[PDB]
RNA sequence: UGCCAGCCACCGCGGUCAUACGAUUAACCCAAAUUAAUAGAUCCACGGCGUAAAGAGUGUUUAAGAAAAAAAAUCACAAUAGAGUUAAAUUAUAACUAAGCUGUAAAAAGCCCUAGUUAAAAUAAAAUAACCCACGAAAGUGACUCUAAUAAUCCUGACACACGAUAGCUAGGACCCAAACUGGGAUUAGAUACCCCACUAUGCCUAGCCCUAAACCCAAAUAGUUACAUAACAAAACUAUUCGCCAGAGUACUACUCGCAACUGCCUAAAACUCAAAGGACUUGGCGGUGCUUCACAUCCACCUAGAGGAGCCUGUUCUAUAAUCGAUAAACCCCGAUAGACCUUACCAACCCUUGCCAAUUCAGCCUAUAUACCGCCAUCUUCAGCAAACCCUAAAAAGGAACAAUAGUAAGCACAAUCAUAGCACAUAAAAACGUUAGGUCAAGGUGUAGCUUAUGGGUUGGAAAGAAAUGGGCUACA
C-alpha cells in the first residue's frame, strides 16, 4: 500500500507450515484394529482395502495398505507414512510395506 | 478532426480556414513526387468514393494514361492483389488520393492498405479527414468543386510534363548512341 | 514478402530497414524518389485520440476591427441592398464601403461613435447607395 | 440418403473417373451402360446368364491384368462372339501385354465356348472428370 | 453470476434462522450461564487485588455490583 | 486383467482390443547408491481494492502527518427543527332513489347496516409543476405560511464524538386507507403460494430505544493532467499526498471470546475438516410457458370431405403358454426384412448319425456364434432444409468474426439447391434429385470383412416336430342397409 502502511505492518512473513497426519515425524509405529474396505469418490470406482490404526502418538488414524494381496490380523504392528491417497477421503496415511507385520507384497513367478 | 489542428489556419465564424501558404508548400512536394513517379514509368491510380466528381476523375486519368477507380472498392483488392486481379499482376507504384473518405465517412479502405503495402500516398485531407496514414498530404477543400477540378487538372499536367520529358531525355539518350 | 504492419513506423522505415536486412531484394522507384524529396512529417501511424478534461485546441478564432464595425453596420441597415458574390474576387458590398468611410473619418480623428457612424453614413448617402435604416 | 454407387465429396482434391462422378440416376441420361445385350428386351431369352458371365468377366479381368486396369470394362455381345473392350493404364512393358491378351482370349473362349475378341486402348493416366 | 455467491449466502442464513429458531432455548441457557461465569471471574479478578495488596477484607463500601447480569 | 485387481506429486489411468494396472521385451536416467517419506532452504504485496478478495453507512476532531500561486458564493429554492394552515380524494352520519353491490382469465365466497346521488369534520397522504436537478455529511428531502438555520480563510485523520432508510422493541395517544399474520373463496395432484374477500400487528403522532440495507453511483478523501495508453466488460487513462482495506475456495453475515438500554440481537471474527480448484469478463452454439415483425397452404387455428377408436373377420406386434428362431419396436416399429414358412425355405427344438468334413493345394476346411458402440456395403431421419468446403485476405488479436448496393473488407473454382433431363411436342404438375453433417438411428441373418471366440463341434447331414390363445393392442376388409 503506502510506506507508512508497509512500515507499521512491517514485511510479510511467511507463515509457518501446518503439520501433517504425521505430526512432522517422517513416519510412525502403529497398530491394527480392524481391516476393512472404503470406496472412491466419484469419476473412478474401486474397493481399497484399509486399516484403522494406532499411532505411538496415541492418536486413532485411517490408513491404506497398498499392493494387491496382504495379511492383516488385528494386533499386528506397522510402520506408517505421510502418503496421502487421492481416491478417497480423508485416508492420509499409507502402510509402509515390507517392515514388520507386513511383508513385501508377493511376486507371482 | 484532431489532427488537422496544425494544419489550420483559424475559425471564421465557425467555419474552418486551411493554412494556403502549407498548402502550396505541400502541395509542391506532392506534385513534385507525383511527377517523379510517372516520368519513372510507374503506375498511378487516382481514388475517390465522391459522387459529383466520379467522372471528372476517370477522364482525368483516361487521359492521363493513369488508371482511377472511382467505384465500390472490393475489399482484399491491394493486400489479396493475386487472386482478385490475376495470376500474377503488377500494383500501383502511387496512390492518389482526391478525398481521403468514403461516403459513410470513414477513411477509405485503400488508405490503411497502400500503407499497409508499401505504396506511397498523396491525398487532399479536409478538416474532417485523417492525414496520418498518407505519405505526401496536401491541406485543402476537397468538397467544392472548383477545388476538385483544380486539384484533378494540376495532378493531370504533373503527370503529362513527367512524361513528356520522359520521351524527349530517351530521344537524346538515342542520338547520344 | 515485406512488412504489412501499419503501425509500426513510416513505409520509408520499414522498406529502408527491410532492405538493410536484405531481405528485400529490389529497390522500389518511390523509395529512391523519396530519398531525393522527402515529405515534411514521416507518414507514422497515431492513434486519434480524444481529448478530455481541461485540453481544447489550438486554434485561434478569426476577427478583424473591420469586424467590429460590421457588427453595427448589419445592427443598422442589414446585410447590403446590393445583395453579394463570391465568385467576383474584388466584390466590395456595401458593408466593405462603410468600413472605409468609417476608416478615413477615423483617420480625421473623431472619436465618438454617433459622428463616425453617422456621418460615413453621409459619406454613403453621397454615393447614392440606398440606406434601409431598419431599427 | 442414398448411398447407392455414389462418390463422396471430399476435402476437393480427390480424382474422378467420368463414370464414377455420375450417380445412378444419370443412367441412360448422360452415362451410358457398360454392358450391351440384347437379354433384357420384351421378347428375350436367357438374360441371367449373360448376367452372371458379365459378372465374371468383370472379377476375371480385374485379376489377370493387375494395377494395370484404368475404369470400369466395357462388354458387348455381338452374334456370339463378345468384344471386350478395356481402358488400360501402362504399366506393363508391351510384351506382358500381348502374352496377356493371347491368354486372355484363348482361355474365355474356351471356357465360354465362344468366341472372344479383346482390345486395350491404352492411356497415360486415369482420365480425371472432376475435382483434381 | 454473483449471485450465485448470495445465493450460498441466502441459504446459510435462512438454514441458520430456521436452527436458532428450534435450538431457541437451549441457546438461552448457555448464554446466561456464561453470564453467571462472567460475573464470577470478575468478582475473583478483583478478589485477586486484595489479597495481592495485602488487604484481609475487601475495602470498605464495597458490594461489587453485577455488570452483565444487568436486566429490565 | 475388464470401473475388477490395482496405480498417481498434479492432470488422471482401469466399463474387452490399457504404451498409466501386474508381468515380460527394448529403452531412459541415476549409480555404491536409488526411491519413498517427513523437515527445511526457496516461496507472497514497493501488487492491488467498478464487475474478480478488498474503499468502512456518514461527518468532525485527537494522535500522527502532507504543504509554490488560486482556493465565501450564493440557492433557481425540495436541508433540518419548531409553530400554525388545507386543495383534491376518502369515511362517519343523515336525505332521497334502485335492488342489487363487489370481484376476477373465468368464478366463487363476501356484503345487502349495500349501491348511485346530495350533503359533510377528524385521521392519513401530499396529481400537475418535474422534459427541473436544487438542498443536506450521509440516511434523506419536492402541499402552504412564518420562526430558527445550513461547521470551518477550507489538506489527510480513528476502535473517540455526533448522526444513521425500512423493519422491530417499550409506554401513551391516533385509526381514512393500506396491510405481514390469520380465516373464508377459488386454482391445484397438493397450493401452507400467485388471483378473490374480509380483518390484525404495523405504517401516523409524542417520548425513549435498536444501529441494520444491493446503506451501491458496487467507483475513498484533497490537489491536479489529457501527456503515456485499449486484457475483457462497465462510467475512457493516469500522476502526487494521505488514511482504510484486501493473501485459494468453501466452512463462515459461523464457533468461542470483548463491548453494547439488544438477552431468537448488533459488532469483532477463527480453526478442524473437505476440494484442485473457487471466481470475473467474453466467444460461438443450443434453448427460452421473453418481445417484435412475416408466414403455415393439407395446414397449427377457423373451415370442407372421407375414415380410425365400437361390431364381425383378416393380418402384425405385445403378453401369457410351448422342447422349440432371429431382426425392427418414439416421430424414423407394428401386411416390417418376406414381391411371402405344409415338406423345402429354416437359421429353431427333439432324437439319431459323420469327422481334412464342396475346392486345384494347404496343422486345413466349415460356423445364420459374440461385437451394427470396429466396419464397407445399402438405407432411415431432419429434408424440398439451404447451406457445406478447401485457397486466400482483413480485424489497436483471431475463442471467433467478416454484410449494408446512393455499399462500410471481403474474393474463391468445388459439392448442394437452382438449371436441365423423365412422364414421347408446349407449359404447369408429378416423378427424380436433395450436399455437409445429426440420431454411436437401421442391418455382422443380403454379401463382405477388423477383433474375438468354436474345431470327434457354436461344424455337416437324415427323420419328425413347431407357428396353441386368457387376453391387450396397430393396420386393414366387410358391413350396419
Ligand atoms: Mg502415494
Ligand atoms: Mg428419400
Ligand atoms: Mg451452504
Ligand atoms: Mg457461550
Ligand atoms: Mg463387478
Ligand atoms: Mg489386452
Ligand atoms: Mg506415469
Ligand atoms: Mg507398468
Ligand atoms: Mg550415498
Ligand atoms: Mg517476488
Ligand atoms: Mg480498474
Ligand atoms: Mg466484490
Ligand atoms: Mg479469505
Ligand atoms: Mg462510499
Ligand atoms: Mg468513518
Ligand atoms: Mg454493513
Ligand atoms: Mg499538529
Ligand atoms: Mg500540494
Ligand atoms: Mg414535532
Ligand atoms: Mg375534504
Ligand atoms: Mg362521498
Ligand atoms: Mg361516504
Ligand atoms: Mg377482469
Ligand atoms: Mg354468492
Ligand atoms: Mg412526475
Ligand atoms: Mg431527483
Ligand atoms: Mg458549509
Ligand atoms: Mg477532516
Ligand atoms: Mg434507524
Ligand atoms: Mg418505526
Ligand atoms: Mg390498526
Ligand atoms: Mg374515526
Ligand atoms: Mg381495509
Ligand atoms: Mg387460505
Ligand atoms: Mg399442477
Ligand atoms: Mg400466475
Ligand atoms: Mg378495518
Ligand atoms: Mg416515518
Ligand atoms: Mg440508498
Ligand atoms: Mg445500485
Ligand atoms: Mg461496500
Ligand atoms: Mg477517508
Ligand atoms: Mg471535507
Ligand atoms: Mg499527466
Ligand atoms: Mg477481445
Ligand atoms: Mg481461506
Ligand atoms: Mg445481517
Ligand atoms: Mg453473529
Ligand atoms: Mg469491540
Ligand atoms: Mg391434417
Ligand atoms: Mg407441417
Ligand atoms: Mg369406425
Ligand atoms: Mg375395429
Ligand atoms: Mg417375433
Ligand atoms: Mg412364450
Ligand atoms: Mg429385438
Ligand atoms: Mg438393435
Ligand atoms: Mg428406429
Ligand atoms: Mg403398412
Ligand atoms: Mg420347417
Ligand atoms: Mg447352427
Ligand atoms: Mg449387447
Ligand atoms: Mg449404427
Ligand atoms: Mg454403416
Ligand atoms: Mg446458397
Ligand atoms: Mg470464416
Ligand atoms: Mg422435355
Ligand atoms: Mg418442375
Ligand atoms: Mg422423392
Ligand atoms: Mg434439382
Ligand atoms: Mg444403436
Ligand atoms: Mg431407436
Ligand atoms: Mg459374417
Ligand atoms: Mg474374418
Ligand atoms: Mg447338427
Ligand atoms: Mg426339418
Ligand atoms: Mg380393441
Ligand atoms: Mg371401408
Amino acid at each position: 500500500a503506502t510506506l507508512n502502511q508497509m512500515h507499521r505492518l512491517g514485511p510479510p512473513k511467511h507463515p509457518p507450515g501446518k503439520m501433517g497426519p504425521t505430526a512432522g515425524r517422517p513416519q510412525l509405529k502403529g497398530v491394527v484394529l480392524r481391516t476393512f474396505i472404503r470406496k472412491p469418490k466419484k469419476p473412478n470406482s474401486a474397493n481399497r482395502k484399509c486399516c484403522r490404526v494406532r499411532l505411538s502418538t496415541g492418536r486413532e488414524a485411517v490408513c491404506f495398505i497398498p499392493g494387491e494381496g496382504h495379511s492383516l490380523q488385528e494386533h499386528h504392528v506397522v510402520l506408517v507414512q505421510g502418503g496421502r491417497t487421492q481416491d478417497l477421503p480423508g485416508v492420509k496415511l499409507t502402510v509402509v510395506r515390507g517392515k514388520y507385520d507386513c511383508g513385501h507384497v508377493q511376486k507371482k513367478k | 478532426h484532431r489532427f488537422m489542428e496544425p494544419y489550420l489556419f483559424g475559425s471564421r465564424l465557425g467555419q474552418d480556414i486551411i493554412d494556403l501558404e502549407q498548402t502550396a508548400a505541400h502541395l509542391q512536394l506532392a506534385l513534385n513526387f507525383t511527377a517523379h513517379v510517372a516520368y519513372r514509368e510507374g503506375i498511378i491510380l487516382f481514388v475517390s468514393r465522391h459522387r459529383q466528381f466520379a467522372h471528372l476523375i476517370e477522364t482525368t486519368a483516361r487521359d492521363c494514361g493513369e488508371y482511377a477507380h472511382t467505384r465500390y472498392f472490393k475489399g482484399g483488392l491491394l493486400t489479396n492483389a493475386p487472386l482478385l486481379l490475376g495470376p500474377g499482376v503488377r500494383l500501383p507504384d502511387l496512390i492518389i488520393f482526391l478525398h481521403t473518405l468514403n461516403n459513410v465517412f470513414e477513411p477509405h479502405v485503400a488508405v490503411r492498405d497502400a500503407a499497409k503495402m508499401n505504396i506511397p500516398t498523396v491525398g487532399i485531407v479536409d478538416t474532417n479527414c485523417n492525414p496520418a496514414l498518407i505519405t505526401y498530404p496536401v491541406p485543402g477543400n476537397d468538397d467544392s468543386p472548383p477545388a476538385v477540378r483544380l486539384f484533378c487538372r494540376l495532378f493531370q499536367v504533373a503527370i503529362s510534363r513527367a512524361k513528356e520529358k520522359r520521351r524527349q531525355v530517351e530521344a537524346l539518350y538515342r542520338l547520344q548512341g | 514478402a515485406g512488412s504489412r504492419l501499419e503501425t509500426v513506423g513510416s513505409i520509408f522505415s520499414r522498406t529502408r530497414d527491410l532492405i538493410r536486412a536484405g531481405v528485400l531484394k529490389e529497390k522500389p522507384l518511390w523509395l529512391d524518389i523519396y530519398n531525393a524529396f522527402p515529405p515534411l512529417r514521416e507518414p507514422v501511424f497515431r492513434r486519434p485520440r480524444l481529448r478530455y478534461g481541461k485540453a481544447k485546441a489550438a486554434v485561434q478564432d478569426i476577427f478583424y476591427h473591420e469586424d467590429r464595425i460590421r457588427a453595427k453596420f448589419y445592427s443598422a441597415y442589414g446585410s447590403g441592398p446590393k445583395a453579394f458574390d463570391l465568385f467576383n474576387p474584388n466584390f466590395k458590398s456595401t458593408c466593405q464601403r462603410f468600413v472605409e468611410k468609417y476608416i478615413e473619418l477615423q483617420r480625421l480623428g473623431e472619436t465618438d461613435e454617433e459622428k463616425l457612424f453617422v456621418e460615413a453614413g453621409k459619406a454613403l448617402l453621397a454615393e447614392g447607395v440606398t440606406l434601409r435604416r431598419v431599427g | 440418403k442414398n448411398r447407392a454407387a455414389r462418390v463422396r465429396v471430399s476435402k476437393g482434391d480427390k480424382p474422378v473417373t467420368y463414370e464414377e462422378a455420375h450417380a445412378p440416376h444419370y443412367i441412360a441420361h448422360r452415362k451410358g451402360w457398360l454392358s450391351l445385350h440384347t437379354g433384357n428386351l420384351d421378347g428375350e431369352d436367357h438374360a441371367a446368364e449373360r448376367t452372371v458371365e458379365d459378372v465374371f468377366l468383370r472379377k476375371f479381368m480385374l485379376g489377370t491384368f493387375p494395377g494395370c486396369l484404368a475404369d470400369q470394362l466395357v462388354l458387348k455381345r455381338r452374334a456370339n462372339q463378345l468384344e471386350i473392350c478395356a481402358l488400360v493404364l501402362r504399366q506393363l512393358p508391351p510384351h506382358k501385354f500381348y502374352f496377356l491378351v493371347g491368354y486372355s482370349e484363348t482361355l474365355l473362349s474356351h471356357f465360354y465356348k465362344c468366341p472372344v475378341h479383346l482390345h486395350l486402348q491404352t492411356v497415360p493416366s486415369k482420365v480425371v472428370y472432376k475435382y483434381i | 453470476k454473483n449471485i450465485l455467491k448470495i445465493r450460498r449466502r441466502k441459504m446459510n442464513h435462512h438454514k441458520y434462522r430456521k436452527l436458532v429458531k428450534r435450538t431457541r432455548f437451549l441457546r438461552r441457557k448457555v448464554r446466561e450461564g456464561r453470564l453467571r461465569q462472567k460475573q464470577v471471574k470478575f468478582e475473583r479478578d478483583l478478589k485477586r487485588i486484595w489479597q495481592k495488596a495485602g488487604l484481609k477484607e475487601a475495602p470498605a463500601g464495597w458490594q461489587t455490583p453485577k455488570i452483565y447480569l444487568k436486566n429490565q
